[PDB]
């Protein structure tokens, strides 16, 4: 009546709650796994951050970005969406690869000449090695990504435990090494062509980086996200008890009268 | 064909001797797609 | 040097023509008066009218 | 009202602070009179008693009658028959609830619930 349509309505949102609950606890244990894995990775790519920096540094344009394919986590899609757009202020029609299907619709709005190549299967799996060695080496081919002065990378940081803030770091191109101030500390002839094979090689590696804490920040977003649905409809289970306790009475009293005036009659 | 694809096959040959773990094979085995992509317009998809 | 002093002397004379034109609207406003008054009177008597 | 409506054709207008209370009236007196009480509380003589005043405000030739009529509604419960059998006899309302005068929005209107006939 009114009756079944407040137990039915309170059952949906026990329903919700239920879920939320189930996937909070999923993405603790895939959390762990997650933050050790970026550990390595950030260390590996550091031995080469510890070259580009003693080196220094003199880095259209391209654009990356990493996200999961698959909806919901917290506002690490439209959170990243944001950063992209700022350095797209530069270049209004300047190429994004989106790694990524979310954060492709949204881009695909506010520019199309934006989305150029985009990937596909990446946000049901891991940062492992091979997905990025293959669209790093597909970049380079399609894209020609040895043109570009700038290679401009974005991922969300993991902040904290409870946070992430969108961030950035640049791939450096093979022209850096050449011109950068010292290279003369680094100094060569043509016992290796490392500007064309050092640039190949931290594609992969950097692009790998940023994917790592992409997905450490995302799982970590995703468990807190998913925590507060648990208390908002928690405070919707609560007030529909109200509502549950007075739809009970109101019955009970509307029908006493009906009984009354047919006996009374 | 890049030299870090070279370095990636060669990661490749030494996932399989029989006693490394699961995420080794993953670090070196993925079935995927990449939407070929160009202009809104798109070629449809192709395995990576 | 040349583009400033073209608009001030251009700008000077033109917005006279507003000036004045603005002004006499305002002087309709009290022949309007006049139309006005026809119109009360008449909705007036059409009213009594009506009743009658 | 209505002899500003008859004999007189100037203009009329009608204020009730609120009808909804003859209603609550009629109820009262019901059991005493001899009538037996139908559900919720209200009378079983409703739609009669309440037909002749609302057709003793109404436009004739004679003269229009704007009218604005309030109804107070008791639990907040729109559903009983008293204010439901209202808006039949209603060109227009602006229904205000105690939500949107919580939310802070004065006037309390409900923008999702108001209706005119005056409306395409």
């Amino acid at each position: 009546a009114t009756l079944k349509e407040v137990e039915m309505r309170l059952k949906s949102i026990k329903n919700i709650e239920k879920i939320t609950k189930t996937m909070k606890i999923v993405a603790s244990t895939r959390l762990s796994k997650a933050e050790k894995a970026k550990i390595s990775a950030k260390k590996m790519d550091e031995a080469e951050q510890l070259f580009y920096k003693n080196a220094e540094t003199k880095n259209k344009e391209l654009i990356v970005a990493i996200t999961s394919d698959k909806g919901l986590c917290g506002s690490i899609h439209s959170q990243l969406a944001k950063a992209v757009r700022r350095h797209l202020n530069d270049q209004p029609n300047a190429d994004i690869v989106t790694i990524g299907d979310k954060i492709k619709m949204q881009l695909l709005r506010t520019h199309p000449n934006n989305i150029k190549l985009s990937i596909n299967g990446i946000g049901k799996d891991a940062p492992t090695f091979q997905e990025s060695a293959l669209i790093a080496d597909k970049l380079l081919s399609v894209m020609k990504a040895g043109t570009y002065p700038k290679i401009s990378i974005f991922y969300n940081d993991p902040v904290s435990s409870l946070s992430f803030e969108p961030s950035e770091k640049p791939i450096f191109n093979a022209k850096t090494i050449e011109q950068s101030p010292s290279f003369g500390k680094f100094e060569i002839d043509t016992d290796a062509n490392v500007p064309r094979d050092l640039f190949e090689y931290t594609l992969a590696n950097q692009m790998l980086t940023a994917m790592a804490q992409g997905y450490a920040a995302e799982i970590s977003a995703r468990r807190n996200a998913m925590d507060n649905a648990s208390k908002n409809a928690g405070d919707m289970i609560n007030r529909y008890s109200i509502l549950y306790n007075r739809t009970r009475q109101a019955v009970i009293t509307n029908e006493l009268v009906d009984i009354i005036t047919g006996a009374s009659s | 064909i890049s030299y870090a694809a070279y370095l990636n096959v060669a990661a490749q040959a030494i996932r399989s001797t029989e006693l490394q773990t699961a995420s080794v094979l993953n670090r070196s085995q993925t079935d995927a797609f990449y939407t070929q992509y160009k202009n809104a317009s798109e070629p449809t998809p192709i395995t990576k | 040097r040349i583009d400033s002093v073209s608009q001030l002397q251009n700008v000077a004379e033109t917005t006279k023509v507003l000036f004045d034109v603005s002004k006499e609207t305002v002087e309709l406003e009290s022949e309007a008066f006049e139309l006005k008054q026809k119109v009360e009177l008449a909705h007036e008597a059409k009213a009594v009218l009506d009743s009658w | 009202a209505e002899y500003f409506r008859d004999e007189e054709g100037q203009d009329v207008l009608l204020f009730i602070d609120n009808i909804f209370r003859f209603t609550q009236a009629g109820s009262e007196v019901s059991a005493l009179l001899g009538r037996i009480p139908s559900a919720v509380g209200y009378q079983p003589t409703l739609a009669t008693d309440m037909g002749l005043l609302q057709e003793r405000i109404t436009t004739t030739k004679k003269g229009s009658v704007t009218s604005v009529q309030a109804v107070y509604v008791p639990a907040d419960d729109l559903t009983d028959p008293a204010p439901a059998t209202t808006f039949a006899h209603l060109d227009a309302t602006t229904v205000l609830s105690r939500g949107i005068s919580e939310l802070g929005i004065y006037p309390a209107v409900d923008p999702l619930d108001s209706k005119s006939r005056l409306l395409d």
